[PDB]
């Protein structure tokens, strides 16, 4: 939170908002291993009491 | 959104725009406690000079 720091961010381009689309990039698609390993079902079953 | 993804059509999604911070207002500064204190009445109102 530097006012004149960051100044000196916009004149050396996209670099850190490019690898933050890219961390959420894998983000997203960490996630997204959850359910093709685990929701392979759509039906809930209950056992048996 | 639309903005930062250079588009009009965005689509349905989740979408990190942007970053927010609580801003201080006050900034408070209490370290000190005044002690060891010099005298200059010894320098300035002594009898004899
Ligand atoms: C000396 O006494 C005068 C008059 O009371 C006062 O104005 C001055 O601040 C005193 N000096 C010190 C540092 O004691």
């Amino acid at each position: 939170d530097s006012t004149e720091c960051s100044n000196l961010l916009l004149q050396y381009g996209s670099f850190c908002t490019q690898l933050n689309r890219a961390l959420t990039g894998i983000a997203v698609e960490q996630d997204k291993n959850t359910q093709e390993v685990f929701a392979q079902v759509k039906q809930i079953y209950k056992t048996p009491p | 959104t639309k903005c930062t993804l250079k588009s009009f059509t965005v689509e349905k999604g989740i979408y990190q725009t942007s970053n927010f911070r609580v801003q201080p207002t006050e900034s408070i500064v209490r370290f000190p406690n005044i002690t060891n204190l010099c005298p200059f009445g010894e320098v300035f109102n002594a009898t004899r000079f």
